[PDB]
């Protein structure tokens, strides 16, 4: 039971190239690392507020 | 709303200026700035527009107001002739059209007082000190130098007629008001700003030989504060050109 | 002196002063720069030998 | 299409004579004006009788992929095993292409130049004479160590810089195949340019030429073993492999030698080797 | 890394007007600047720092 | 996932012989060299003109 | 019809240029100058695009060709610094782009020969006449004014290396031809017009530092002439920038 997927590559002129793995051990610690997953979210820290702040709106009004 | 309608934010171009005092803006006779048609041309080659290059906010001279000061005037177009490429445009072009947003800062604490009238008057054709002699251009302007009024009728040859009262034109300086106006009373506003249309019976003129307007700021009620509350306080003019276009390209000079 | 207190932060203003003048000037330069060598983005940034993107200075 | 993928191909072939006839036209395939700047398409069947051919040669060996893609020799680098008293116990090369001629030359051919690379490297390790040269000795592993623009540098053998947190590093025991990495596309252009005419600054001075753009960092060697009881010198013979190229704008093959390599100096040569007359057979 | 090729040019700053204050009120104050990456923004090319070192592990 | 392809082999007297590629790595850099692909464009360099030339035709008339 | 293929006119802002014998117009590795597009715009500032008021035909200075003269070359976009509009666009402008129709002008009567190459060279990074010295920015050019070629190894101290032979960048000069050229052979043409676009490895550049591309004009087959028969025959090259466009704006200076 192989996976398929796509392999990082750079942007191109105005596609898809496709690696294969498969697991051989019986522990998920032996996996290969984890590379691709670029998710994100900054707003934890950047706007930490309870009350939203509208950016066009003064801050205090 | 979270509006408040004293906090104001002009962009244009590169240049922002924001303002947290103000008293609306004024539009000059209601029209706002713009290009000339094709049922006004009377240019028959294709004009350049270099847009945000050309539009942005300089930064004039500012001169202090004291006590005892009795008020100042620049001219424009002329004043803006060392400002960046509307220079250089202005420099290797015969003919030349803007528009102009004009921002007069300043601004004080609570315990000053004083009020000084901004007015943009298109035409003012001045006097002249001696009434036989003939005003010469370097007691008309200094480029981006205030000219002073003065306060004492007795000038020097070449002096033009600057006493504060006559407005240097020959008229009650309180009829000034007409003209597209706006008063820094400091108390409420600390700045102005008039957006001052292009006026000219013509299409497009010479930016050299013709001044289109001048701007005057006449101190009525005298800056004054009471002892050990700082005693310099300057009044700054921005100015910005609006969809400036220019025709006629030829090599750079005056004469 | 200053940069061993709490005086490094504060940039230092004062009344009657002639318009234009400067405060203050530096040539930007992040990771290499002294003023933003040891800040959080500084910090970052000297671990990387290429940056890109765009750097807003908030004056209090 | 992509220049990744390498099981995606294309396939053509030379073209083919078609038979031609004696003529007495008003038409003139074989005049032409040079001027122009056109290269004329004459073609035999215009100026003789020919017969049908068909043709099956492809051009093959002339794409650029398969004319630039061999490994080639850009640098050795040498290193004996040492102590930290010794100054020569490592090395360390500052990365650059213009050092050999060959590869060089190569490259040269085009303006602007955009690929990924193979970089293999064979360690071949020797033995210094000395009294005790009989002296026994287990195998030996070697360390190369990319070190990236403005990083940490090693001033001796020992130092907290070997430690390699985040700089790449390959460990490589005597007796196995040479070590081989695959690098990719690293410019912070668009391409890497092979000539720059300009100036590092804005006032018309400082380096003039293309070193204002390399910058490419510096591999240091060392031993890892400490040392036996008599030194042994290493070599490092770095080798290069362009694959995935993409090439723009041909210039003119090198004639004259090159003397240096930070600069495209010169002097000049012969265009072309005498010979006896005018009129040979 | 400081190189000349790439530079990013001069950030300064000016007294437009000037700091007016009333009466009796301190004639000196301070600014603070606070500086950070804006959301777009990205770093290649991962590497060691050279602002930490030892000569001997820690004990 | 498998990629097939044909082999390089010569003309014959009056075929296709496959070969299996698969990609092990996750990046791009890593796969072996585009050694097929034969694409070519004299045009450019051949003849850069703006008016065309035909060739029977003298160049200047 | 009544078209001929020797007449030609090009008619870009208020300049035309005819002329009544050439051969054709090489556009540069078959494309045509055109602006940035948004999908490699790097810059996030709005470019100025000038349009019609920076391009046009400047007129640089124009040599005159000798039966023993060896050649002659300028260095793009750095001879056009003084050229009006497009000066001072470029000296207030961090970055700029722009593509360049080069026009070279010459002509003889029935009874001279002689053959010119004219060649625009990409990215000619230039030798040095001492092997250990290293060039400096005089002996690289003079701006408008041509710098020439020698016949003679030996120069001074800062000298280029310039032996007409290997073309001052050690290659055998008769495969210069590769880049995009022409030659005015004097008896068919006698104008050469090449259509350069902007070729560079990244979308914008500083005008100051970079050079584009050098215009090289070497004389392969000497001038002659019967005695008596005219000894004054110049060459003038006529060069206009297409589609240019800048980003960043600030003071003027190099440094
Ligand atoms: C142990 C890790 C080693 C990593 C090595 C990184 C090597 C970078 C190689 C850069 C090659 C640059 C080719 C430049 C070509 C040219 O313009 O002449």
């Amino acid at each position: 039971g192989a996976q398929v997927s796509t392999q990082k590559t750079g942007a191109h002129e105005t596609s898809i190239i496709h690696y294969t793995n498969i697991n051989y051990y019986k522990d998920a610690a032996s996996n290969s690392a984890n590379r691709q997953d670029f998710t994100q979210d900054p707003g934890k820290f950047t706007e930490p507020m309870k009350d939203v702040m509208i950016k066009t709106l003064p801050a205090l009004n | 709303c979270g509006y408040s309608d004293r906090v104001r934010s002009i962009t244009l171009g590169n240049s922002t200026i924001t303002t947290q005092e103000c008293a609306n803006v004024v539009v000059g006779y209601g029209e706002w700035p713009e290009y000339l048609s094709d049922n006004e041309a009377t240019a028959e080659d294709q004009p350049t527009q270099p847009d945000v290059a050309t539009c942005r906010f300089y930064t004039l001279d500012s001169v202090q107001w004291e006590n005892g000061s009795p008020g100042w005037w620049w001219k424009f177009p002329d004043a803006l002739r060392d400002m960046g490429l509307f220079g250089q445009n202005m420099y290797y072009h015969y003919l030349g059209r803007a528009g102009y947003t004009i921002h007069v800062q300043c601004n004080a604490s609570k315990f000053h007082q004083g009020c000084i009238l901004v007015v943009c008057v298109p035409e003012a054709e001045m006097g002249s000190a001696q009434t036989s002699g003939v005003v010469n251009y370097e007691h008309i302007s200094k480029g981006e130098i205030a000219s002073r009024f003065t306060t004492t009728t007795t000038a020097e040859d070449h002096g033009v007629q600057a006493a504060v009262w006559n407005a240097g034109m020959g008229v009650g300086v309180g009829n000034l008001t007409i003209f597209p106006h706006q008063w820094i009373n400091l108390r409420t506003n600390n700045s102005a700003t008039i957006v001052m249309p292009y006026v000219n019976s013509v299409p497009m003129d010479n930016m050299y030989r013709h001044h289109n307007f001048t701007l005057m700021i006449i101190p009525f009620v005298p800056l004054d504060f009471s002892a050990g509350a700082s005693t310099y306080v300057p009044i700054t003019v921005t100015v910005a050109p609006m969809c400036a276009e220019y025709n006629g390209l030829r090599l750079a000079g005056h004469q | 002196a200053k940069v061993s207190s709490m005086e490094a932060y504060r940039v230092e203003l004062s009344t009657n002063t002639n318009a234009g003048t400067q405060v203050f000037g530096f040539q930007l330069n992040p990771g290499a720069e002294s003023v933003m060598n040891r800040t959080l983005m500084g910090e970052i940034l000297n671990y990387y030998a290429h940056w890109s993107g765009s750097i807003k200075i908030t004056f209090v | 299409g992509d220049v990744q993928n390498a099981v995606e191909g294309a396939m053509v072939r030379v073209a083919d004579t078609v038979q031609t006839s004696a003529t007495n036209s008003e038409r003139v395939p074989n005049l032409t004006a040079v001027e122009t700047g056109h290269t004329s398409q004459a073609v035999p069947g215009d100026t003789m009788q020919t017969r049908h051919v068909i043709n099956n040669h492809v051009r093959s060996e002339s794409t650029i992929e398969n004319f630039l893609a061999r490994s080639a020799c850009v640098f050795y680098l040498e290193y004996k095993t040492g102590t930290k008293e010794d100054s020569n116990s490592f090395n360390n090369w500052v990365i650059t292409t213009r050092r050999v001629a060959q590869l060089r030359r190569k490259l040269e051919m085009f303006t602007y130049l955009r690929f990924d690379m193979e970089i293999t490297v064979v360690i071949t390790s020797s033995q210094d004479q000395s009294t005790s040269q009989n002296q026994n000795a287990p195998v030996l592993t070697h360390q190369i160590m990319y070190v990236p623009p403005g990083g940490p540098i090693p001033v001796s053998v020992d130092d907290y810089s070997w430690q390699t947190s985040t700089n790449p590093s390959i460990f490589w025991t005597e007796g196995n195949a040479p070590a081989r990495m695959s690098i990719p596309f690293i410019s912070i252009g668009n391409a890497y340019s092979n000539f720059y005419d300009g100036w590092s600054h804005f006032s018309q001075a400082g380096v003039y030429g293309f070193t204002t753009l390399n910058n490419m960092g510096q591999l240091f060697f060392r031993h890892v073993n400490k040392p036996n009881p008599a030194a042994i010198t290493s070599v490092a013979r770095i080798y290069f492999k362009p694959k995935h190229v993409r090439a723009w704008v041909p210039r003119p093959p090198r004639l004259c030698p090159y003397i240096n390599s930070t600069n495209v100096n010169f002097e000049p040569k012969p265009v072309t080797e005498v010979r006896t007359n005018i009129i040979t057979t | 890394e400081k190189d000349p090729y790439t530079n990013a040019g001069f950030v300064t700053c000016w007294y437009q007007t000037s700091v007016v204050s009333p009466a009796s009120n301190q004639p000196k104050c301070y600014m603070m600047c606070m500086v950070s990456a804006c959301n777009d923004f990205s770093v290649r090319m991962l590497r060691d720092t050279k602002f930490i070192e030892q000569t001997s592990f820690y004990q």
